[PDB]
């Protein structure tokens, strides 16, 4: 049940991908630490949301 | 954006000095800098773009 | 293997070719070897650099703070129910000299507490086991005034809960400087006087001196309500950089450090006396 | 073949060329050469200006005398070019700044005068001070320009509290920073030992934290001329010869353009 | 193992 | 497609950026777009400085009124820009310098408000004098900087002869050289007619018998702006409207640098 | 994710190559314990940063 | 495993 993954590894030591092990001990996903692994995301919902989406370059009013 | 009448004309700099000299109290001395000039009209908004110029990584 | 060059079998000489002969004037060290002036037999070397590498000069956790904290009645006259300490390699000196050979570097850094505590007077009675809180204030955050007012609920600072008598505590801190590399020496300022300012202490700053707060500040504190009897604590922070990277060597530290800067001011005289014919 | 020499050199940036007869052939600082910042490395966002010509030529700064007093001379890069031609206007318009160079000291005599100097190229030379008081060095003291600085025989503290000098106080054996000189030679370098050569060249990388920076704020590379055999000659007690140092920039690049920096040196 |  | 349109332009250069809601089209003097020296058509043969974004970018000169008086304005180029950034630096640095211009001229008002403004790009623009005396008219007057001169409606002759004062009487319906005011449409230019159009962006190349010439001496383009039709609003008898020209250095080249050239304006 | 290598080893007992066993259990590398494993380099940058450099049998001026 |  092993997980494995890739740290982005910031500061390198003088000595390459360097990987990190993982293993939940609980049933209860509850219990799980945090993967902080996150996707992210556009923010067109929030920046954007019109009906017509226009290009930048165009008249916003036309 | 300007909130005025559209009878209302008028032409803005609107200006952006990197840091180091003296901050800018004349026009002239904006002009030389990033700026966008600005002309009021059916577009109503108008925007200037602060370019990430610095010298360190993170400010 | 990682041992350093065979010595070789060298015989005499009667040459052209002069490698005793130099010239230093031109910044060049001589690449000279034994076998390059003496006649030499051949040695299989095993020795080898791997306790003078960068990393294992620096693999060693050194004392860099010691900071006290009381717990007490909270009484009304300046008192220590908290401390601040800005973070620094500077309040000591055998890390800084070595750190110091270098004008650049770029690592991780380990942190270890011991927590060393006892009782200040004669006696009134004991104190339950203390725990205490070591909180990071970056640059900008609100810093306490007070030993339990709302900054110390730290949602979003760092905080460690160290609990008296447990294996001294231990964290790790990613590079995170400013710059691609942290700089050990800086001839510069932080402002510029110019031709049109109204006082001329607008552009004032310290010389080497880059931003007011560097790094920040560990907050301590025990969290423990006092006791009717006073407990004085100390800890000891110990520092180690880890997956280091230097860069421009430095000649070391010669006479005592004078502050935070390159400033000397005595004992001046590092060398000794000794005869120039005298072994 | 045909006749060529380690001794020999001519330097040829814009249209300045620099020819010697006399040379212990050159040093490249760190074996790297000046460049400009490349995309993978690069952080200001705006189009770079590199004034080419204009500013990467030769710039020789005011003559020193050598004299059997002269304890040494000190300059800081790229303060000792502020006011040289378009590059001192390149660097006073714009926030950042990039530039390596070439330095060229030159120093010569006769077959019967003795004495060397030791030329040193050093990254970040903060120096000490005055007083009592640290990291007090005024900025406008801080940075000399063309005429540089000078060492001492020792350490003078300014004594006068009330109104403070705000001052270096480079003492020389300490390397004006609390160091051994005779180490300093860890640091890039050459010498001038006046039986040997008439000149010391030093090829400059730009050197720092960041691939570009405040040139206003911060110097990147200090000259120290130290002399490490006195200057003799005949019997003549009273001798003196001059010290001439020309310098070139080289790749380089500003960004953050607007109106003039003007400090107050005052 | 699961390694991603 | 989309909702493009001939009166709505965005034109930049360098760090800097003019937008346009009110344009009447834009004209390139002659045809052609600016460009450097091409290696069959270069005279100096030492490297070119080319100090592109730096100089190449938008510089806005003093505002002049426009009034119910108002007979008339006059710049030359490159004049007008001399104490204009690193432009101005450049060119009193080298004995040679090209460069071709982006001239936008700016004038809002209402669409009650009423008048025509001509804008003309005149090659090597000679301009009459004060006196009996011919060709006499002195260097600091015929070189006004970001200032300009202005038109007259008629000639007044300079009479003081004994101390001269040695300046231009440009009349305005002989375009100030000797010809009529209607013929100057065979120059470049753009009208801006205030029913129409808030501006005029005039595109101008370097014009010359010589593909480089020495900047301080020669003015190569000259700007003449002339009310073809007066200023008028409502019934009020004393209107006044803003003027404002900005222009950009375009493909600068520079040839023979040295010391600085320090004019004598006084 | 376990990594194994061989260790360098000094005093041998009387009884060949040994090793050790490295796991990762943190996803930040700052966590991660020093490797020690590392390269070394030329001093020429420093004891020669000469433009021609020369060879030490022949005259270092010439 | 990675064994180096
Ligand atoms: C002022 C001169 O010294 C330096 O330039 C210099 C450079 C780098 C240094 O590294 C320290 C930077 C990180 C600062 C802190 C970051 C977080 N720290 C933490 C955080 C949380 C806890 C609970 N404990 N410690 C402790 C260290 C320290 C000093
Ligand atoms: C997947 O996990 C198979 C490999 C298991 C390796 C040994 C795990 C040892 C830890 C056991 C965890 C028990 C938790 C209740
Ligand atoms: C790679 O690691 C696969 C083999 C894992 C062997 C068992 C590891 C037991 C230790 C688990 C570490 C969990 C750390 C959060």
């Amino acid at each position: 049940g092993a997980q494995v993954s890739s740290q982005k590894v910031g500061a390198h030591e003088n000595s390459s991908t360097i990987n990190y092990t993982t293993i939940n001990y609980y049933k209860d996903s509850a219990s799980n630490a945090a993967s902080k692994q996150d996707y992210s995301q556009d923010p067109s919902k929030f920046t954007e949301p019109l009906k017509d989406v226009l290009i930048k370059t165009a008249p916003a009013l036309n | 954006l300007f909130c005025g009448s559209m009878m209302a004309t008028g032409k803005i700099l609107v200006a952006y000095a990197p840091p180091g000299a003296q901050p800018p109290t004349s026009r002239k001395e904006a002009m030389l800098g990033t700026h966008v000039i600005w002309d009021l009209g059916l577009q109503s908004s108008c925007t200037m773009v602060v370019p990430w110029i610095s010298n360190v990584t993170y400010r | 293997q990682d041992s350093l060059p065979d010595t070789k079998a060298s015989g005499p000489a009667h040459s052209k070719e002069v490698p005793a002969l130099t010239a230093v004037e031109t910044g060049a060290t001589n690449p000279l070897a034994p076998s390059d002036t003496v006649q030499t037999r051949h040695v299989v070397q095993r020795r080898s650099r791997s306790e003078s590498t960068i990393e294992s000069f620096f693999a060693r956790g050194a004392c860099v703070a010691i900071i006290e904290v009381d717990n007490e009645q909270p009484t009304t006259r300046a008192q220590k129910l908290f401390a601040m300490w800005r973070i620094t390699y500077k309040d000591t000196v055998q890390l800084r000299r070595k750190l110091e050979f270098f004008t650049y570097s770029r690592f991780d850094m380990e942190f270890t507490f011991v927590v060393t505590a006892n009782f200040t007077n004669a006696n009134n009675g004991h104190a339950l086991n203390q725990v205490y809180q070591i909180m990071y204030i970056p640059p900008g955050a609100p810093t306490p005034k007070s030993w339990d007012d709302y900054t110390w609920q730290t949602s979003s600072n760092p905080s460690i809960f160290y609990t008296y008598g447990a294996a001294p505590a231990r964290i790790s801190v990613p590079y995170v400087g400013l710059a691609n590399a942290y700089s050990h020496f800086y001839d510069g300022f932080a402002k510029v006087p110019l031709k049109t300012d109204a006082n001329d202490q607008i552009g004032d700053s310290l010389y080497s001196a880059m931003t007011v707060d560097d790094f920040g500040v560990l907050a301590v504190r025990v969290v423990n309500d006092h006791n009717p009897t006073k407990v004085t604590s100390k800890v000891r922070i110990y520092m180690k950089p880890k997956h280091v990277r230097v860069w421009c060597p430095r000649p070391p530290r010669a006479v005592p450090y004078y502050g935070p800067g390159v400033d000397y001011r005595n004992n001046l005289d590092p060398l000794s006396e000794k005869g120039l014919t005298t072994y | 073949a045909c006749g060529y020499s380690d001794r020999v050199l001519q330097l040829t940036l814009g249209n300045s060329t620099i020819t010697t007869q006399e040379a212990a052939n050159s040093v490249v600082a760190y074996g790297r050469w000046p460049e400009f910042i490349r995309d993978d490395e690069a952080n200001p966002v705006d189009q770079p200006t590199e004034p080419d010509v204009a500013t990467c030529r030769f710039y020789t700064l005011d003559t020193v005398m050598w004299g059997k007093e002269s304890k040494g001379w000190w300059w800081k890069l790229p303060d000792a070019l502020r006011d040289m031609g378009l590059f001192g206007q390149n660097m006073y318009y714009h926030y950042l700044g990039r530039s390596g160079y070439t330095v060229h000291v030159q120093c010569n005599a006769s077959k019967f005068h003795q004495g060397a100097l030791g030329v040193f190229a050093i990254p970040e030379y903060c120096l000490a001070g005055d007083s009592d008081k640290q990291r007090y060095t005024s900025y406008a003291n801080a940075n000399p320009g063309e005429r540089g600085g000078k060492f001492y025989s020792q350490f003078n503290k300014d004594n006068a509290v009330t109104s403070p000098k705000r001052e270096f106080c480079p003492v020389d054996y300490l390397l004006g920073c609390g160091v051994l000189l005779g180490n300093a030679f860890v640091y890039p370098h050459q010498i001038i030992n006046l039986r040997t050569n008439n000149s010391a060249t030093i090829v400059l990388p730009y050197v720092n934290a960041l691939a570009i920076d405040s040139m206003v704020k911060h110097n990147n590379w200090g000259i120290a001329i130290l002399p490490l055999s006195p200057l003799d000659f005949a019997q003549d007690s009273s001798v003196e010869i001059p010290i001439t140092v020309t310098i070139a920039p080289m790749c380089s690049e500003f960004n953050g353009l607007r109106n003039v920096t003007a400090p107050k040196f005052q | 193992i699961s390694e991603v």
